């Protein structure tokens, strides 16, 4: 979402989740899980999502599947204006057929 | 599966046939103008 | 766990205003347009000159500025056919604009975690894996 | 999670003891007392709850909870058609650097018509170049024959590239074109008002669940208008959603991906992006200070590394067109 | 004229003075305009598919 | 009414070809197929090696 030109391809090869490392027979064992739900019951964890990880930079691979732009092609219109001097020094040819015939 | 590719530098075949069916229509006016020709007789 | 890579661009192809699609061939239509020009003025010479130098670009163009039609119905009958080929022609050039733009994009996905290119270790498909980690 | 069980077979510590409960769906604070598979798993008539349950605060205060297996979250569904709207033109319609340039076009050759006129109502000549490319068929006004004649086919050239092109963006966009319309927006807001910019939306739950004590401690002022609706019933409220007469159906939305890749049709579908408003797991009630429960999440993680659930997914959890 | 319908000539046309057969231009119009929009829906579908 | 015109051709060539209904099954391991309902009656003829 940030860096563009990386994409990923497929989907979950693993399944897993993140805990905390706790030294075993810990007495903070306590709680600790519970502050988790807790977090949880208000959407803590959203907010910390809006606070970093909900914000997309570079543009999803839907597939834009086309694009409106057409910034660069008045190629045509450059020919149109390379005939516009063409149509002028056709006008003085025209004048000097006039003065022939 | 198979698959569809673009088509740029057109199959030229199709407007070959559109001059023979024009050269077709062409041959039909020199005989009109004959028949025509044959109405100044009548 | 998912799989990153770089992502492949299949570029629009904005160039093909200059470009469009015969490139070779449309020039020698506009040259059957004067011979044809030619024709409906050899047929009106014996029995006109700037429905010549006029009135056959214009038909195919869609601005008729001319002498119009011509005496003889028959030179009337070859503009028919011929202003019905013109119809044909813009309405095909349209239709194959309209094939170009949406027809294909390349394959750049893999087929998941299965993928002979994965499961068969070759040159091309260099993998990555961090050191002392979990996988 | 029969087959679950059976791989706790094949990790051959335990023999059975099978029981269906037959008081209370899950549990129930009342008066502190506690209905269903948690008064079940209170007094030590029950010590292994096996039934798709979620590890909750309330729940783990009382018993001992294993790891959680499943990723389970709390989302709602709908059996939408979609669509969408071009707003009165092609969104942006060219790039508007050439969409100006016709006016630039428009502009420039005004000098040569008044150049040639002496060869004068060059405002006339402004909407002949208006009666160019957009086809008019009105009657113009033509010159005696020249140069600017030649422009007329010149731009009537480039007036059939322009309205091939717009043809072509116009048949390519609506061909290609992606559907979302009202996912998650209104969750917070329509709900949260439900009637007060549009007419009455018939909610989903259940009567006795997690998901109740939830949204009566985050969301309590739409759940005496959500009162109105507590249909008994997955079934009844996905039929009462084909009849129309339900707005959508508030539940974990793994047993709702699996009903919508298991629908008949796809007109009911999830929510589609996943979001999933709770994040939660499923997992095995155990007494507290059972020893046991250590060597069980073991076995449990020994399943997670190779990988087997995937394939019982592909046993159980898979639908139809959920792709 | 009648051939000056329904393909787009744009070919100078000599009109009457206003009656039943100048509506019956406009119906035709309308029919020219389905023709054209069915011969390139047509020409479009094929040549996609 | 040039817009007009030109949305209606594409519109038409949208509606031409745009979507074909599901028919195919997914191979062998259909979830139609894994799952025995009603809506999807097999057969097999009797006395038959398969």
């Amino acid at each position: 979402s940030q860096k563009c030109d990386l994409v990923t391809t497929g989907e979950l090869f693993f399944r897993s989740g993140f805990g905390i490392g706790m030294r075993k027979d810990s007495p903070w064992k306590q709680q600790v899980s519970l502050s988790i739900l807790k977090s949880h019951e208000n959407g803590f964890m959203e907010d910390l999502d809006k606070t970093w990880v909900r914000y997309q930079e570079c543009d999803s691979r839907s597939n834009a599947p086309a694009t409106l732009t057409c910034e660069n092609m008045a190629g045509v219109f450059m020919l149109v204006a390379g005939g516009i001097v063409a149509g002028i020094f056709l006008i003085f040819i025209e004048i000097a057929y006039k003065s022939r015939a | 599966e198979k698959n569809e590719v673009m088509s740029s530098q057109l199959d030229i075949d199709n407007m070959a046939g559109v001059f023979y069916m024009l050269g077709a229509a062409m041959a039909l006016s020199l005989i009109t103008f004959i028949s025509e020709h044959l109405f100044y007789w009548q | 766990l998912t799989i990153l890579v770089k992502k492949e661009i299949p570029r629009s192809t904005l160039d093909s205003f200059m470009q469009p699609f015969q490139s070779t061939l449309w020039l020698l239509v506009g040259l059957s347009v004067h011979v044809v020009a030619v024709m409906l003025y050899l047929l009106d010479r014996f029995s006109t000159l700037s429905s010549a130098m006029w009135f056959s670009w214009g038909v195919l163009l869609n601005s008729g500025i001319g002498e119009g039609a011509p005496r003889s119905f028959s030179a009337r009958i070859l503009g028919m056919v011929w202003a019905g080929f013109a119809m044909i022609i813009v309405a095909s050039y349209t239709a194959n604009l309209a094939a170009f733009l949406v027809l294909d994009r390349p394959e750049e996905r893999i087929t998941g975690i299965n993928d002979p290119r994965l499961r068969n270790p070759s040159d091309k498909f260099i993998y990555a894996t961090v050191k002392q980690s979990s996988v | 999670c029969i087959d679950i069980l059976k791989k706790i077979s094949k990790s051959v510590k335990f023999t059975y003891d099978l029981y269906l409960v037959t008081n209370g769906k899950h549990g129930k604070k009342i008066n502190g007392t506690w209905n269903g598979m948690i008064g079940e798993v209170v007094m030590k008539r029950a010590y292994m709850a096996v039934g798709s349950l979620t590890i909750n605060e309330e729940r783990s205060e009382v018993v001992d909870f294993s790891v959680p297996f499943i990723e389970t979250g709390i989302s709602v569904m709908v059996s939408r058609s979609n669509g969408t709207v071009s707003p009165s033109a092609f969104l942006e319609p060219f790039s508007a650097c050439v969409w100006v340039m016709m006016f630039v076009m428009l502009l420039i050759v005004s000098a040569v018509a008044v150049f040639v006129f002496e060869y004068v109502t060059i405002g006339k000549a402004i909407w002949l170049l208006w009666g160019l490319v957009f086809n008019n068929s009105v009657p113009v006004q033509n010159p005696k024959g020249t140069t600017s004649k030649i422009m007329v086919s010149v731009w009537a050239f480039f007036a059939v590239i322009f309205l091939a092109s717009y043809t072509a963006n116009l048949a390519a966009f609506m061909i290609q074109e992606e559907y979302v319309d009202q996912v998650s927006g209104l969750s917070d807001k329509k709900f949260q008002r439900p009637n007060d910019f549009s007419p009455p939306f018939r909610f989903g739950t259940v009567p006795n669940g997690s998901t109740e004590r939830n949204i009566r401690n985050n969301y309590a002022e739409m759940h005496a208008y959500m009162g109105k609706f507590n249909q008994r019933g997955v079934d009844d409220a996905l039929l009462s959603l084909k009849t129309g007469k339900l707005d959508a159906f508030i539940y974990d939305a793994a047993v709702l991906n699996y009903m919508a890749g298991r629908d008949e049709g796809c007109k009911l579908v999830t929510i589609g992006s996943g979001k999933v408003f709770a994040s939660t797991g499923y997992g095995i009630a155990i007494q507290k200070d059972s020893g046991w429960k250590r060597q069980v999440d073991l076995a449990i993680l020994q399943l997670f590394g190779d990988g087997e659930m995937e394939e019982l997914e592909a046993l159980w959890l898979t639908g139809i067109c959920h792709n």
